């Protein structure tokens, strides 16, 4: 039994071991690239909203105010 | 002309007490106004008034034409750019002009890497054989050159076939000497063309060619000289070594076609920071003439 | 001197433009101050036959396109 | 009857077709050509096979009926030698076996062009794979261009065409030669105005003329087109003979003018790299070559000596 450890960062979530732990997992710890803030048909909502320079609505900014990242990362 | 200018001139001539002001590009301004700035209602590209707006003053940035069409469809969906205008490539993942009607031959499975601007489209549609056979001069970025120079056959006052003649003899366009010795009866003609390439009003300047390798005739020294001369004459005509920018065209339109909003600009030609409506509110404006989302009142 | 040499009957009404001049309203509601336009034209002429102007081009071309897309913007950032 | 052969590509009208004599065919058993076998009187059978052809016009263009009976539906098997000229005399039909009554599809034109051809900014093309060289001196230049665009649209394998002069030394004649592979395309106009690496016979600079390629259109060239690759490099270039440089040891200075660009496509990335490396190795003046993978083509750029040392104690 073993549990893999990563200057790099583990792309996959940590887990201990049988199973084939993924080799090509640990890689570059990228930097934050999106901030978003949440406020309380959706197409109509967004249309009338953005027309003013802008229910669950979020303004995510690719580079309150919590950080995230671009989808697929 | 366009779907608007017809309605606009009909209102102006008939004096019917509302003139549907529309910006250069001949498309209805998103927020029309009444004969005395009483009730500015906003419309769509069709030309009707949206039911949910009649407020006196100026509507709070009424919804754009792309998104108006989209929400109309809801009761393919266009992808309206953040500015409110159509994204240059709708998504079959074809791409569209700056009007909403798809560019003719651009139906593809995936997004085209880069599909044509307006001048490239007009050139290609010309090669198909619809329109006077004189290619509009396109800027490197693809938009229309501000100064469009089309030659004219002096006899019969018929435009001089330029695609064919340049195709056959572009040795003949090396200098003005060769052109004269090949087409002695052709007298150039340069005008200012707006964003849509439409010859502006009473700005054509019928040059002469009597007394004065590349491709496309927009890179020939002939065209460069023939538009440098046009800009030199325009300096005397109007003090500015350039054709009237989009702003000044809108200005002259509003001044002539009396309606309450008249944009403001200064000799540099760009939109002044703050545009003000007589009998109404002021607001900052960006370089492209669109009102900033909210500024109604370094 | 062009009014007969190069500029010719087209669509601008040189007749009207001159009828307010010697032989104001302008092309597109442009107030025209004829004397200033002529002075600017001679300014540009003497400016273009100027030994230093060439050098300016040789430098204006060098500056990276990112900070100045076209030579006009090069010039504005030099001002 | 008994259609749907095991090995066949998948996924009034008698006069509609233009029968062609059999002598124009080069028999070749060791040839690759998709088809659709069948095992069908005679005239009724001919009409049946031609109706079946018109039923699925996506790729049926060389319908042939024999009596030894069968009838197959080849695609346009008119491979042309990659020589620029105003005649299909270099084009020769290559079929598995001489049929008896080979016909072909009359080229039907249109009024609407399916796609928007964007002209390549490259005067020179090497390794082209011509499909159908056509003369066009009869028509006017714009009408000829429209016919050329329509011709390439009607060809599902055409990946671009060329509307250009040929034999300009003799006077030149306009031709619409359609390509199924643009090959290594070089000798641009805006790039390498100084420091050129690489044709009076042909002339593609005047406005209508050029090397138009239909939009990138990632349809993957439906899988019945003739597989086409650049001609194999007779010389073998050893990548170990070239120093690969990390991207950190280079400046991205624009306004650098002593370079020249080329595009490829057509072959696996390694093949394109070897092609561009050999192209630069031919010239002692090229010193560094950089390849980047653009969507449709791969762009290799050749720069001369361009290094900016910064000195300090
Ligand atoms: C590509 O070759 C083209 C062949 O069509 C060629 O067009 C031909 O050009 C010649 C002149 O270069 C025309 O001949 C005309 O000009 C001569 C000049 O002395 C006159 O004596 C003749 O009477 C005539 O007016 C041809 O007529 C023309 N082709 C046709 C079918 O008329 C293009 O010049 C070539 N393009 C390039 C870039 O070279
Ligand atoms: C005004 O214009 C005329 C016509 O262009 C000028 O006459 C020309 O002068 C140039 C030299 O500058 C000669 O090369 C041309 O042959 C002349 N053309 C003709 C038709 O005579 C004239 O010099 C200009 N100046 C004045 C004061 O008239
Ligand atoms: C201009 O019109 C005349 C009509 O007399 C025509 O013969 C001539 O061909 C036209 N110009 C040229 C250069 O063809
Ligand atoms: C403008 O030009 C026309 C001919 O194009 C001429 O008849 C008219 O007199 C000119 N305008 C004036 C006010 O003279
Ligand atoms: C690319 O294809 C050629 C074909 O022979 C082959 O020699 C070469 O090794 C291939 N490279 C890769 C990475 O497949």
């Amino acid at each position: 039994a073993a549990g893999q450890r990563c200057g790099y960062r583990s792309a996959f979530p940590p887990e201990p071991l049988s199973r084939p732990p993924q080799p090509r997992a640990c890689q570059r710890p990228q930097f934050w690239q999106t901030l978003q803030t949440q406020a309380q048909f959706q197409v109509f909502l967004l249309d009338e909203l953005t027309a003013r320079g802008f229910v669950n609505i979020t303004w995510k900014l690719q580079l309150r105010t919590q950080f995230g990242c671009l989808e697929g990362f | 002309l366009r779907p608007c200018e017809l309605q606009r001139e009909r209102a102006f001539l008939k004096r019917e007490d509302y003139v549907p002001q529309c910006a250069e590009d001949g498309s209805f301004q998103t927020v029309q106004c009444g004969k005395d700035g009483a009730s500015c209602w906003c419309v769509d590209a069709d030309g009707r008034e949206v039911p949910g707006s009649r407020q006196p003053g100026r509507p709070a940035a009424c919804l754009s034409f792309c998104q108006l069409q989209k929400q109309q469809i809801l009761l393919y969906l266009p992808q309206c750019q953040d500015s409110g205008d159509y994204s240059p490539v709708q998504c079959q993942c074809w791409c569209v002009d700056a009007e909403g009607m798809e560019v003719y031959g651009t139906r593809q499975q995936g997004r085209p890497a880069r599909c044509p601007r307006s001048c490239e489209i007009r050139n290609r549609r010309l090669l198909h054989g619809v329109g006077d056979r004189s290619p509009p001069q396109c800027s490197p970025d693809g938009a229309f050159r501000p100064v469009q120079c089309k030659f004219v056959n002096t006899t019969d006052m018929m435009i001089f076939d330029l695609v064919h003649s340049y195709s056959r003899f572009p040795d003949a366009f090396v200098t003005f000497s060769s052109f004269r010795s090949r087409f002695p009866e052709v007298s150039g003609y340069c005008y200012c063309a707006d964003s849509q390439g439409r010859e502006l009003a009473e700005t054509g300047l019928e040059l002469l060619l009597d007394e004065i390798l590349a491709s496309t005739f927009a890179e020939t020294t002939l065209y460069r000289i023939l538009q440098r001369r046009f800009l030199a004459v325009q300096l005397v005509i109007s003090g500015r070594f350039r054709c009237p920018t989009k702003c000044e065209v809108e200005r002259f339109a509003a001044t002539s076609f009396r309606h309450p909003y008249v944009p403001s600009c200064h000799p540099d030609g760009e939109y002044q920071a703050a545009q003000c409506q007589q009998g109404g509110p002021c607001w900052c404006v960006d370089s492209r003439g669109q009102e900033i989302p909210g500024t109604r009142q370094q | 001197n062009l009014s007969g040499a190069l500029g010719t009957r087209g669509t601008f009404n040189f007749s009207h433009f001159f009828q307010q001049l010697g032989l104001v309203v302008g092309s597109f509601g442009f107030e025209v101050n004829l004397q200033e336009n002529q002075n600017a034209l001679q300014f540009l002429s003497s400016f273009l036959e100027l030994p230093e102007f060439l050098l300016f081009l040789q430098h204006a071309i060098s500056v990276p396109e990112d900070i100045a897309r076209d030579l006009g913007d090069v010039m504005e950032m030099v001002f | 009857v008994l259609l749907c052969h095991v090995r066949d590509w998948r996924d009034l009208t008698t006069g509609l077709f233009s029968p062609v004599d059999l002598i124009q065919v080069i028999v070749d058993g060791n040839v690759s050509l998709p088809s659709q076998q069948h095992w069908l009187s005679l005239q009724q059978a001919n009409l049946w096979c031609l109706s079946r052809c018109a039923g699925e016009p996506s790729f049926c263009q060389l319908a042939e009926v024999t009596d030894s009976f069968t009838c197959t539906l080849y695609p346009e098997a008119q491979v042309c030698d990659d020589i620029l000229e105003s005649s299909p005399k270099g084009c020769r039909l290559i079929l598995p076996r001489r049929p008896s009554a080979l016909y072909r599809k009359k080229v039907v034109l249109q009024d609407r062009v399916k796609n928007f051809y964007n002209r390549l900014p490259f005067q020179k093309l090497t390794g082209i794979s011509i499909r159908n060289k056509v003369p066009m001196s009869d028509k006017s230049i714009s009408s000829g261009f429209f016919e050329c665009e329509r011709l390439c649209d009607m060809d599902p394998c055409c990946t671009g065409f060329g509307f250009l002069n040929v034999s300009q030394l003799k006077g030149g004649e306009v031709t619409c030669l359609t390509l199924n592979s643009l090959g290594l395309q070089t000798c641009s106009e805006e790039y390498g105005g100084v420091w050129r690496i690489l044709s009076p016979d042909t002339e593609v600079r005047t406005y209508p003329f050029g090397w138009y390629q239909k939009p990138v259109s990632p349809s993957d060239a439906p899988s019945f087109c003739p597989s086409v690759a650049l001609p194999a490099l007779t010389e073998n270039v050893a990548l170990d003979s070239w120093q690969s440089l990390a991207l950190s040891s280079v400046i991205v200075d624009p306004s650098i003018r002593n370079f020249d660009v080329a595009h490829i496509s057509v072959g696996n990335f390694s093949a394109a790299r070897d092609r561009c490396l050999w192209e630069c190795s031919r010239h002692q003046d090229c010193l560094v070559t950089t390849l980047q993978t653009q969507p449709g083509a791969v762009r290799c750029m050749f720069y001369a000596d361009t290094q900016s040392c910064t000195h300090s104690l």
